[PDB]
């Protein structure tokens, strides 16, 4: 009769909470992240798991899946007229409701006065790292632009958040993804603890 | 040749507006009022369903009210028997980033998707007893926001790309494609009869298709804000459309326009999923303030709140026989109320 | 149903200024967040400005910081852009466009070519 | 000229509705109000039950 | 006179206090799904090692308080001293634990979570009551725990005495391992977590500064508490072993009390954190 029925669901049961059980320190042990500028790519840093989704194939139109990324470590944002499109969208995920618990890995690639007419007033703000025999007019740029990003990551979130600008070796580019999702996750931790 | 035109299509939608004018006789607001209230009904977590890994996207309950299925973003599909809290199956997916599902009328097809732009339609039976999955029903051109089943052979999926599409399961093609919208289209609901669907969409309006042609019927609007979720009054004749402005509205089909809005001063929060129960009468909405409202569907009364998430309430239905109403949320637990 | 109507446009000689108004309907207008959107003749919609619910805080393209102004009057649910001292670079057809959800301060899809809360936009040529 | 063939189609669209019998909103209400009061005997959200009949008890 | 009504009230107060504020703890973690973690599993062991101290260590402990005569059998004081014992060394060692806890979190942030498995955590949870169980409920049930001199053999062999007359070599064996090794263990970890706060605040401050105090506050409070409520009492035992009579009865009762006070005062710092704060408020409305 029924009792048997039941005997069989409980195993049945079992048998799948042990596998979520072991899913679970996959699921919770890879890292993910989201990248804006689904093709997913799986990579491993120092024996640490992550995969990062190249949303390549939603159209211009981001309200809605974008939301659906609510527990991403991080995103991992590539930027380069266009700037300002790649700060309007930085800044709308930084202020999402979905979004205001997730850090921003930014990486800025490649006349600016034209489009940031405050960039000829733009001071290069002491702490900077230009390569040796590099163009300070460059130097200048990339600084600024920086800036601008995280004058707006500067602006909110208090603290539940963090930008991590670097300029651009994928080698290299990896790496930085990795030491970047260190100290989200450190940093989220000594919130939790308040710590931070 | 473009001006002549889109004024052509103005004076089209003002005589619409007038149409609909027209028939703006008294309505529910004015109707029901001499109707006894619900009341305020609670409703307490009969059973919590744990398991999922992570927020939990949708649901769908199947004709037995006993089986549902949930997804989520750990990658499974989880069929739970919501009397014991069993699990039944746990349906591993091609890719995790999944927003959708449904469950076949009949038990024997689960189906599921989001931004893969893939329906993937599970065998449930099978002899080996391992889930796999029998079609995947590429196609759309943006993420699959939500798909339901009209039968065994045939899925009606909406998608980012704006369209909605009725597909041919056994052949995996779109057989017909339901163009139209603006924006994301972001929510289906058969009628119960399944030759009309309505269609919600991310352009702050519905539509009413008929499944059996590309076409639509009806367009509704009123809403100012994106569509999140539609359900049909069980009678088939109207709907009620959750949307981010915090308003869910009914709609009637035979009169062509909103009936009412359910609302309330203290919500700013949208609506991510609604439902309704047997009778019609109790309009349920889940929402973005962690909790879902039970609107008297005749008079807009508040009623009573199921508010036993943390996170975003998404993922509401409820089952065949009127019996419970099962909610997700991003808090990774199914809770089924009554 | 949503509505925004652009008006104002039209050509104004290099140096002169244009005063370009949105009547928004069916929306209430006062808890949403509300932008400007330019597509010059051959690119793609550029953002110009955005104004928030209140008329509070208002940010601007910075190529167009001092020469286009912008302002809100909710109890005429009506969006202005002000556009002095205008050059050719500023011919582009203006659109009026509403952030997606009230009470909000994210911006999605403001700017995307098949964005729905956007009107039909006026020319304005320089 | 794709916008034109748009708004063509949005036109086309539009005569198609504007030919609708629509009904006397007041109609609809009844109508949906009559089907709410005629199962709301039925419905156990509405209309609670008692533990012998309730599955989830 | 009215004050040992007065010390009556007080000692109400503090038994109140402590079995209240780890009842909501454990009741809070058990009964919210958001709180069943691996960090919480510690916190709920901590709540259960103040709770015993609550309700079998402090209401006994109070009739010696109030009117001074352990009205029972000997056995009794051997039993009520090897649950004290027990509980207070499982709640030091389950700081401990948390301590470690929070040092993974943030020393390998990439291997906490499958490092601390909860099958891990669990061996590690159960582990802090086996440790305090076996310097608890073995040397003084197996009665290890001899009083070293006469007259404090006089004492304990009297079954209304019962006061805390240990051996020499348990007093050090059982405070280094009950007390002073998690000092050292939660010291070396708070050292380096607020290292790492303190680099985490550093990265951000040379951005942020353009457009340390937290991690010191909060770990102040965390070994503050800790150390000060528990250290008077871990010193005193080591005086009572060597250099007996130094140390007043009624102060080596003083900071052993201070001590059990740390379990009044643990619900409010391993907890109310967001979550917690949420919890609670949902009970209590
Ligand atoms: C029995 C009474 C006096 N309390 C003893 C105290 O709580 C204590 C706890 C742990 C120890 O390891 C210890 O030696 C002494």
């Amino acid at each position: 009769d029924q009792r048997n029925e039941e005997k069989a669901q409980r195993e049945a049961n079992k048998k799948i909470e042990k596998q979520l059980q072991k899913d679970k320190q996959v699921y919770r042990a890879t890292h993910r992240l989201l990248l804006l500028g689904i093709f997913e790519t799986k990579f491993q840093v120092d024996k640490v798991n992550f995969h990062m989704f190249d949303v390549g194939g939603q159209r211009d139109e981001r309200r809605k899946w974008i939301q659906c990324f609510n527990d991403v470590t991080a995103i991992i944002f590539v930027v380069a007229n266009r700037l300002q499109e790649a700060l309007n969208l930085f800044k709308s995920i930084w202020n999402n409701r979905w979004l205001r618990t997730i850090s921003v890995i930014l990486f800025l690639n490649k006349k600016i006065e034209d489009y940031f007419p405050e960039f000829a007033r733009y001071t290069t703000p002491e702490d900077a790292t230009p390569e040796p025999g590099e163009d300070p007019r460059v130097t200048r740029a990339k600084y600024f632009i920086r800036d601008e990003f995280l004058r707006i990551s500067t602006a909110s979130g208090d603290g539940r958040h963090y930008c991590y600008p670097h300029f651009t070796v994928d080698t290299e580019n990896i790496r930085r993804v990795f030491n970047d999702c260190r100290d989200i996750i450190q940093r989220m931790h000594l919130r939790q603890y308040e710590l931070l | 040749e473009l001006d002549q035109l889109r004024q052509e299509a103005e004076q089209l939608k003002n005589q619409i507006r007038d149409a609909r004018k027209a028939c703006a006789d008294a309505t529910l607001s004015q109707i029901t009022n001499n109707i006894d209230p619900v009341g305020r009904i609670q409703m307490r977590t009969r059973r919590t369903l744990r398991g999922h890994l992570a927020k939990i996207y949708a649901m769908h309950w199947g004709t037995d009210s006993r089986l549902l299925v949930s997804a989520s973003q750990d990658g499974k599909l989880i069929i739970w028997d919501s009397y014991t809290t069993n699990k039944v199956h746990a349906i591993p997916l091609r890719s995790s980033w999944v927003m959708t599902c449904a469950y076949a009328p009949s038990g024997n097809y689960v189906a599921c998707g989001g931004l893969d732009n893939i329906c993937s339609i599970y065998n449930l039976k099978t002899r080996e007893g391992n889930v796999r999955v029998s079609r995947e029903l590429a196609g759309h051109t943006g993420y699959l926001s939500c798909c339901r089943f009209l039968d065994d052979n045939q899925i009606v999926t909406s998608s980012g790309d704006t369209t909605c599409a009725l597909w041919d399961i056994e052949t995996g093609q779109q057989t017909t494609t339901f163009t139209g919208h603006t924006g994301d289209v972001m929510s289906l609901s058969l009628a119960p009869d399944t030759r009309l669907f309505v269609s919600g969409a991310c352009d702050a309006s519905a539509k009413l298709w008929d499944v059996r042609e590309g076409m639509c019927r009806q367009t509704f609007t009123g809403h100012e804000s994106d569509i999140n979720a539609i359900c049909f009054f069980p009678n088939g004749n109207a709907f009620a459309t959750g949307s981010d402005d915090a308003t869910c509205r009914l709609f009637d089909l035979r009169a062509d326009q909103e009936l009412m809005t359910y609302s309330h001063d203290n919500i700013i929060c949208g609506i991510t999923s609604v439902s309704f129960s047997k009778s019609g009468r109790l309009l349920l909405a889940g929402y973005d303030d962690f909790n879902c409202n039970v609107w008297d569907a005749l008079k807009a009364d508040r009623a009573g709140v199921l508010a036993g998430h943390d996170n975003r309430v998404s993922c509401l239905g409820v089952t065949d026989d009127g019996m419970a109403v099962a909610t997700g949320s991003w808090d990774s637990f199914l809770k089924i109320w009554n | 149903q949503v509505q925004l109507q652009e008006s104002g446009g039209g050509l104004v000689q290099p140096g002169g200024s244009l005063r370009l108004s949105c009547a928004a309907s069916g929306f209430t207008f006062s808890n949403y967040k509300m932008n400007w959107v330019r597509q010059a003749p051959g690119k793609g919609l550029e953002w110009v400005s955005d104004i928030s619910q209140s008329g509070a805080s208002i940010s601007y393209t910075g190529s167009v910081k001092g020469r286009f102004t912008i302002s809100r009057d909710n109890a005429k649910n009506t969006l202005y852009l002000q556009m002095n001292s205008l050059k050719p670079e500023d011919t582009a057809v203006y659109y009026c466009a509403r952030c997606p959800a009230p009470f909000t301060r994210d911006c999605f899809d403001v700017t995307s070519t098949t964005y729905a809360y956007r009107g039909q936009g006026t020319q304005v040529t320089v | 000229t794709a916008s034109i063939a748009q708004a063509r189609k949005l036109v086309e669209q539009l005569k198609m509705e504007a030919n609708i019998d629509r009904i006397k909103v007041s109609k609809a209400a009844a109508d949906l109000m009559a089907y709410c009061e005629a199962h709301a005997k039925e419905d156990p959200l509405l209309t609670p039950v008692p533990a012998s009949e309730n599955p989830f008890r | 006179q009215q004050w040992t009504a007065g010390m009556g009230l007080l000692m109400a107060l503090i038994v109140l206090l402590i079995v209240a504020g780890n009842v909501l703890v454990i009741v809070a973690i058990a009964s919210t799904p958001r709180l069943q973690t691996l960090t919480n599993l510690f916190i709920m062991s901590l709540a259960s090692a103040d709770l015993v101290v609550g309700l079998l260590v402090v209401p006994f402990g109070a009739t010696i308080v109030v009117w001074g005569r352990w009205e029972y059998g000997s056995f009794f004081c051997e039993l009520w001293t090897s649950v004290d014992v027990l509980c207070v060394t499982a709640s030091v060692w389950t700081l401990c634990v948390i301590a470690l806890d929070r040092y993974l979190a943030i020393t390998s942030p990439f291997r906490y979570q499958s490092l601390l498995t909860r099958a891990r955590a669990r061996g590690l949870v159960c582990t802090v009551w086996a440790i305090s169980a076996l310097v608890s409920f073995l040397p003084i049930l197996m009665h290890w725990w001899r009083a070293e001199s006469d007259e404090a053999r006089r004492c304990y062999n009297d079954p209304k005495c019962c006061d805390f007359v240990t051996n020499r070599a348990y007093a050090i064996a059982s405070s280094v391992v009950s007390f002073y090794v998690p000092l050292c263990i939660m010291a070396f970890v708070y050292l380096r977590v607020f290292r790492e706060a303190q680099k985490q605040v550093k990265k951000i401050d040379s951005c942020e500064r353009r457009f340390e105090q937290k991690a010191l506050k909060t770990l102040g409070i965390i070994m503050g508490v800790f150390t000060l409520c528990w250290l008077p009492f871990f010193l005193a035992n080591v005086v009572k072993a060597f250099h007996r009579e130094l140390v007043p009865d009624r102060l080596f009762v003083a900071f052993n009390w201070l001590g059990y006070a740390n379990s009044a005062m643990n619900p409010i710092i391993y907890c109310r954190s967001p979550d917690f704060r949420k919890a609670f408020q949902g009970l209590l409305a």
